């Protein structure tokens, strides 16, 4: 999982930095940029694509709910690249690193299961001697056995 | 490891040797004639410094640290707004690109064949070299577009963002050295073919549903490229939990 | 189905990938041995050298 998290971190930071640096051109130095790098790409792995912010309509005039003419803010340059690199990121992440982690979990399952069963059977002795050496009284009442 | 004993908790000792030069002399060096692998066949302190700085592991970690610092800087110049002229961090990044291009050119010139076309071919046989040349050319055209006025500056910024995508993907080259990460990376590269066949079949089914939905729900439409976008837009995000 | 084809080809790809990485260790080592000492941001000094 850690190696998977490393590769996800590389791909996630690439997409997040690209999206933030395209959609927000005029930004002051602030720690919110680093948060915006990680925020939306991370929740895109778990079924939340933030569909209202994939490609909002901008650079036209669209009537509001009351029918008044509302002028959208102009198009950012290269804003059409954000859905394309988002498509590539979602495909790579959700289809490749999750399924590859499934594969490496599946193909190492038997050896790990046998070693885990045998190590548990070995550590039964450690558990038994530890509980044999502990006092009778529980931790909330162990002060009496301690003064004893 | 070069001319260095070590072989105990690797990486950290050479990183503290690189960041702290007075940490180099506190390390156990190998003998003068223990295993002298050579190419063509205060003084001990200088000998230790020269033996440390010519080791391939030290050169690798020092390359890796330079690449990480460069990537952090190019993050700083793509996240923060840029003025009419580049800042100091952008100048360091541009210098990094120019010197890396000069290094790749020197690697082209110092190869095995005689004829220049043969050298170019044997250097482009590696895919990473081709993507390096493409990315250096893209950085050049983006920086040229950026040094002009508007609206070319925003185009240069866009090219900078696409290049940062590439340099994050190229961080896997540094990951290729670890005994577990490198096989993982080329394993991913092997499964890309199965993913491609999967993408082909998904493309057929996705385009079928998208064309059917758009052609049913929107009967009276003029010829416009938005129809092709509406073919792919909603069916693609329906795969990832957004119906 | 992509999960299935990823799972059933995992072992052969893993063995070939490990062996190919062990083969390319030499290429990595000779390449880093032939590179200059100075990093790419400072390689202009070694280049004029
Ligand atoms: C590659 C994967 C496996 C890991 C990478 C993802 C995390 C490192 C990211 C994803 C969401 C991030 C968090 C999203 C939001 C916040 C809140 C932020 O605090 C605020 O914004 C202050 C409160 C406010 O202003 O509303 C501090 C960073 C933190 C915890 C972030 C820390 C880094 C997190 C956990
Ligand atoms: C190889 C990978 C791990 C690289 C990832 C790099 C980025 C995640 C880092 C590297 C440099 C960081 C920047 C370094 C300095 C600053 C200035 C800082 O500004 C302030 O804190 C305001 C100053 C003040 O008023 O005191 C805000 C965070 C920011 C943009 C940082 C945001 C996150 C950056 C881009
Ligand atoms: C390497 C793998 C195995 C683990 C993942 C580690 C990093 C990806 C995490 C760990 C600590 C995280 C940082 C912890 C705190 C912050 C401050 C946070 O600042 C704010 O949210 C400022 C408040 C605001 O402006 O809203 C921005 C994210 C950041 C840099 C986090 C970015 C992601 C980091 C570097
Ligand atoms: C060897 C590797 C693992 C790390 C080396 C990288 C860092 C030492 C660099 C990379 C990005 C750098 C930052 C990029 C940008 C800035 C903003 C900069 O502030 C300004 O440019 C505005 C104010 C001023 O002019 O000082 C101050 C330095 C700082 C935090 C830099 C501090 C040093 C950082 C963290
Ligand atoms: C070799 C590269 C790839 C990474 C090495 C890391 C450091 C040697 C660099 C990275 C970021 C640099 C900093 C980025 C920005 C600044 C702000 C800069 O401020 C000014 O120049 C203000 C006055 C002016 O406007 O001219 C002073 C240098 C400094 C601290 C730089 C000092 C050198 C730093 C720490
Ligand atoms: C923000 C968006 C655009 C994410 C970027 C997605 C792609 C541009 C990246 C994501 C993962 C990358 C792959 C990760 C791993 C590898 C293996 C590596 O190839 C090798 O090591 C050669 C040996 C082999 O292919 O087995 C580099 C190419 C490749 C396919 C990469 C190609 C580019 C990919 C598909
Ligand atoms: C079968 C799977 C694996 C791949 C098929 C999906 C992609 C080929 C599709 C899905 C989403 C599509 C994108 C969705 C939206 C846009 C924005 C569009 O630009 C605009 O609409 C301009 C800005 C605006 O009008 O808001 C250009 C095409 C593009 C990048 C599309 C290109 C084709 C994409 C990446
Ligand atoms: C086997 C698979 C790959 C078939 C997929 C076919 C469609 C994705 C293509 C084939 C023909 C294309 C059409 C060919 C011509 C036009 C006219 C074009 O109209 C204009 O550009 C306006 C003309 C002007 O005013 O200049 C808008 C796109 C559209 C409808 C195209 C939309 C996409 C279509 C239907
Ligand atoms: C074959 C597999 C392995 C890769 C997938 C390739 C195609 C499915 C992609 C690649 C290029 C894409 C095209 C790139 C650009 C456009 C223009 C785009 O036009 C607009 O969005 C017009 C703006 C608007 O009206 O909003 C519509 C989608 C389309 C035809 C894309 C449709 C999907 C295409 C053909």
């Amino acid at each position: 999982m850690m190696y998977f998290v490393i590769i996800m971190l590389v791909v996630l930071m690439s997409f997040g930095v690209a999206r933030q640096a395209i959609l927000f051109p005029n930004e002051e130095p602030s720690w919110k940029l680093a948060k915006n790098i990680f925020y939306m790409p991370y929740w895109m792995i778990y079924g939340e694509v933030f569909a209202d912010q994939i490609d909002p309509p901008c650079g036209q005039n669209e009537t509001r709910e009351d029918g008044k003419i509302i002028q959208l803010p102009p198009c950012k340059t290269g804003a059409w690249i954000v859905p394309a690199i988002m498509a590539c990121y979602l495909l790579v992440a959700n289809i490749l690193l999750v399924n590859l982690l499934i594969a490496v979990f599946n193909n190492t399952f038997f050896e790990v299961k046998s070693i885990s069963n045998q190590v548990w059977k070995f550590q039964r002795y450690q558990l038994i001697m530890t509980f044999h050496e502990r006092p009778v009284l529980p931790p909330p009442l162990i002060i009496f056995s301690h003064m004893t | 490891m070069g001319r260095l004993r070590m072989r105990k908790n690797s990486g950290l000792k050479v990183i503290l040797g690189i960041l702290l030069p007075p940490s180099i002399l506190s390390l156990e060096f190998k003998n003068k004639d223990d295993m002298p692998y050579m190419t063509q066949a205060l003084i001990p302190l200088g000998r230790k410094i020269y033996e440390f700085y010519n080791a391939p592991i030290v050169k690798f970690w020092f390359y890796t640290l330079a690449y990480i610092g460069y990537l952090m800087l190019f993050n700083y110049i793509v996240l923060v707004k840029m003025e009419r002229w580049p800042s100091t961090q952008e100048w360091i990044v541009i210098s990094y690109i120019f010197t890396l291009g000069i290094e790749k050119m020197r690697e082209i010139l110092m190869s095995e064949p005689g004829k220049l076309l043969q050298k170019v071919k044997v250097w482009l046989q590696e895919y990473w070299n081709v993507t390096d040349l493409i990315a250096i050319l893209l950085f050049s055209v983006g920086m040229i577009l950026r040094l002009q006025d508007q609206p070319f500056r925003s185009d240069g910024r866009v090219i900078y963002c696409v290049n940062i995508i590439y340099w994050y993907i190229r961080l896997l080259d540094i990951f290729g050295v670890n005994k577990y990460l490198g096989p993982y990376v080329m394993m991913i590269g092997k499964m890309m073919i199965d993913m491609m066949y999967f993408v082909i079949i998904m493309l057929v089914v996705l385009m079928s549903f998208g064309v059917a939905r758009q052609a049913i729900l929107f009967p009276n439409e003029e010829p416009s490229w938005k129809l092709a976008k509406n073919i792919f837009y909603m069916p693609y995000w329906m795969i990832y939990g957004e119906v």
